[PDB]
Parts: C-alpha cells; structure tokens; sequence
C-alpha cells in the first residue's frame, strides 16, 4: 500500500517534465521562425547588385532577429527550470517508487548552442554569403534538438500511462 | 470477491475511457490544425524534415 | 515551379487527410458515450451488498 | 523609360500575387469554421462527469 | 485526468483558432491593400528600399 | 522630428545652388527617417511574437 | 457488424470520391492547358513525337 501510494510523486514529476518540454517547444517554434527570417535576410544581403542603404537595412533586420533569438531562448523556463536555456546539462524525473530516474539530456537552443554568437553579423556581401550556410547549420541543429525533446516528451507520457 | 474497499472493474473501465478521451483529443487537434504532424511530439524526424523544407 | 513543388512536398509530408477524421470523430464520440455509460454501470457494483443485510 | 522601370521595380518589390490569395482565403475560411467546431467540441468535456453522479 | 477546473484541450484549440484567425486577417489585409508589404511591420528593409525607390 | 532627421525649423534655400545642396540634404533626411521607421516596425513584430509566447 | 472501431463503407466512399476528384482535376487541367497531352506524364511517346515535330 505504501508502494502504491508513492506513485503520485512519480506521476507529478512526469507531468512536470512534460510541461518543461512544452515551454521549450514553444520557444523553439519562435527560434525557428526567427532563423528562417534571418536566412532570407542574409540571402538578400549576399547579392552584390544592392546599393549600400539596402544592405545596411538588411544588416539591421538581421541583428534585430538575432537579439530576438537571444531573448526567446532566455525566456524558456518552467518555474525557474529549463531544458533549453543551457543552464544545466540534464534533467531527471522519477520513473519508479525507488527513485530511479528518466533522464532527459538538455538541448540548448540559445545562440551559443546553435553555433551562433551574440555579435554575429555580416559587413560585406561575402560575409553574408558565408552567413547563409551558417544560418542553415544553425536552423538544422535547432530542429534536431527540438525533435529530440519531443520524442522525450512522448516517452514521458508513455511511462506515465504505464505508471498509472 | 465481493469487496467494498476496492473496485477493479471501475479501474479497467476508467483506463479504457481515458484511452478513448486521448484518441478524441488527438482527432480534435488534427482537425483544428489540419495537420497530422503539427509539432515535434507527433513525429520528430518528419517534423524536422518538413520544417527545413 | 520549384517553390511550388517544395510546398506540395511539405503538404504531402504533414497535412492530414480530414475526410478520415470526419468519421473517426463521430466514432470516438460514440465510444466516449459508451465508455461513460460502462463506467457508470461499473460504479454500482457495491450497491448489491446492502441487499444481503 | 527610367521612371517606368523604377515603378515596375517597386511593383516587383511590394505587390501581392492576388491569385494565390484567392485560394488561401477560401482555405482559411474553411479552416476557421473547422477550428471553431473543434473548439466547440473541446468545450463539452466537463458534461461527461455529470453522468457518473 | 477528468478535472472540472482546468481544460487544457480547450486552451490548445483556442491557440490554434487564434493562429488561424491571424493568418486570415493577414490574407484580408493583403487582399484589400493589394500589397504583401503594406507597411514597415511586414518587412522593414524591403519597405525602406521600396519607399526610397 | 526635423532635428532628428538632420534638418532644422529654419531650413530653406535662397539660391539655386542652395536648392541643389538641399536636394542631397532631403535625400539623407528621407533615408534616415525611413530606416528609423523600419526599425520601429521590426520592434513591433518582436512585441507581437513575445505576446504570443507569453500567452 | 455494428463496430465503433471500423467503417469500411466510409473507406469505399472515400475511394470513389478520390477517383472522382482525380477525374475532375485531370479535366480542369485539360481545359486550362488546352491540350489532351500537356506533359510526358499524359502519354510519353506522342509527347516526345510532338516535341520533335
């Protein structure tokens, strides 16, 4: 009877991990849309036929989307704990009454975690042409991280049903 | 077993009803979104491939 | 033309075919009603014990 | 001729392709009605609990 | 979960309906204005180049 | 405002050469004002995206 | 057979409706392009013959 009554804490930790992954997925949706807009900005800036004012405006929009990605990654917290802020290596949630965990490795989605940098930008058309592939790699690793987090959430729900 | 302290049949019936509600919630999201893979939780590989595409 | 082809490919990967969910929705609603009635029947098993006393 | 070319370039920059909007509008109207119906189905989840009491 | 307080599915359906309404109002403004970039919010850099041109 | 775009409340021209200089002055003013409006629109879109995430 | 988990008649009706949709699509494409054979998918041999001619 004590072993049966102890399972409520396991279910509580499982739902807490699900909600944390949900907040991380919302932040990842924002980050992917911002990375896509950064892609067409760098792709337009790569063209050499633009005048200086258009390339400057594209640079300003690129820097604005980069700062927006930094803020969106900063805000992805569930009650002071985050699987995507990069503040921790991993989170663990109870899988049984004896305290055995359900490990969920962290997937950082900040600018540092996607291969970018707080000061990343381009000052010439060749720099924009390199930033094209840089943003491609960043968006690809971000989508891979979010896919892993979603698979972990589905596993959390399956173990929740088994625990019940 | 004519116990009053425990009702296993209500337990199995509640589990079946919970599975039915889960299927209905899935169909509800799939109708309102128009997508069978609306998020990474639905299927992460196809979701990431569709995002990149 | 290539942009149209890529959008069609994303729609193939992701989009739900809603005509199947149009039937699954009604089926799961009937399933929910039958499951709620079955649970309501299962809850009443304790009532028979009182007749024996 | 230069002023005509500049106006054509502005039109290439900002003008919408309305023929695509003619399809997106009808599809989004159907999607909006479907989402309203799905949310209306979602609102009713509490009613099943009354049958059990 | 059979809560009579929280209703997470209705919140998810409301989020999808709000997103559909946003896409629909975007299509409405793009249809009536005739431009895919009617203002600085749509695309500040392309809007700036188009205004100067 | 006129001070923020590089002009002045008394800005004018009294001679054709002054008007020819004012052509480029008005060009620079229009360009800087349009860049400022573009930045304001990007800030508005960022506010809307954060509103959605907050909800 | 009074199942709530399966509906073969809806499946057959879907197959018939999808076939009618395929006919309507090929006919509207034939009306738009103005040709019974507008691409190699329609009929490759006479298509290549018409291209060379």
């Amino acid at each position: 009877s004590a072993t049966a009554a102890s399972m409520n804490a396991v279910k509580d930790s499982l739902q807490r991990g699900q909600s944390t992954i949900d907040v991380a997925l919302a932040a990842g949706d924002t980050i992917t849309d911002l990375l896509g807009k950064m892609k067409e900005k760098a792709l337009a800036a790569s063209d050499t036929s633009l005048n200086t004012a258009s390339f400057n405006a594209l640079k300003s929009d690129f820097d604005s989307l980069r700062d927006q990605i930094e803020k969106a990654a900063t805000n992805a917290k569930f009650n002071g704990v985050s699987i995507a802020d990069g503040s921790t290596t991993k989170l663990t949630f109870l899988a049984n009454s004896d305290g055995s965990g359900f490990t969920v490795n962290a997937k950082t989605i900040s600018l540092a975690g996607i291969g970018l940098t707080t000061t990343s930008t381009f000052t010439t058309a060749a720099a924009a042409k390199t930033m094209i592939g840089t943003i491609d790699t960043a968006l690809q690793t971000a989508t891979n991280k979010l896919a892993s987090l979603g698979t972990s959430s589905v596993g959390l729900d399956t173990h929740l049903t088994f625990v019940g | 077993l004519n116990s009053i302290n425990t009702n296993a049949g209500a337990m199995i019936a509640l589990q079946n009803l919970n599975g039915t509600n889960s299927e209905l919630t899935t169909v509800q999201q799939r109708i309102n979104t128009g997508k069978k893979i609306a998020s990474a939780k639905d299927n992460g590989a196809i979701w990431a491939t569709a995002k990149n595409q | 033309k290539l942009q149209d082809s890529l959008d069609a490919g994303v729609g193939n990967l992701v989009d739900a075919d809603l005509a199947k969910e149009s039937a699954k929705l009604q089926s799961l609603q009937t399933k929910q009603q039958l499951g709620v009635q079955a649970l309501s029947i299962a809850n009443q098993s304790s009532s028979s014990i009182l007749s024996l006393f």
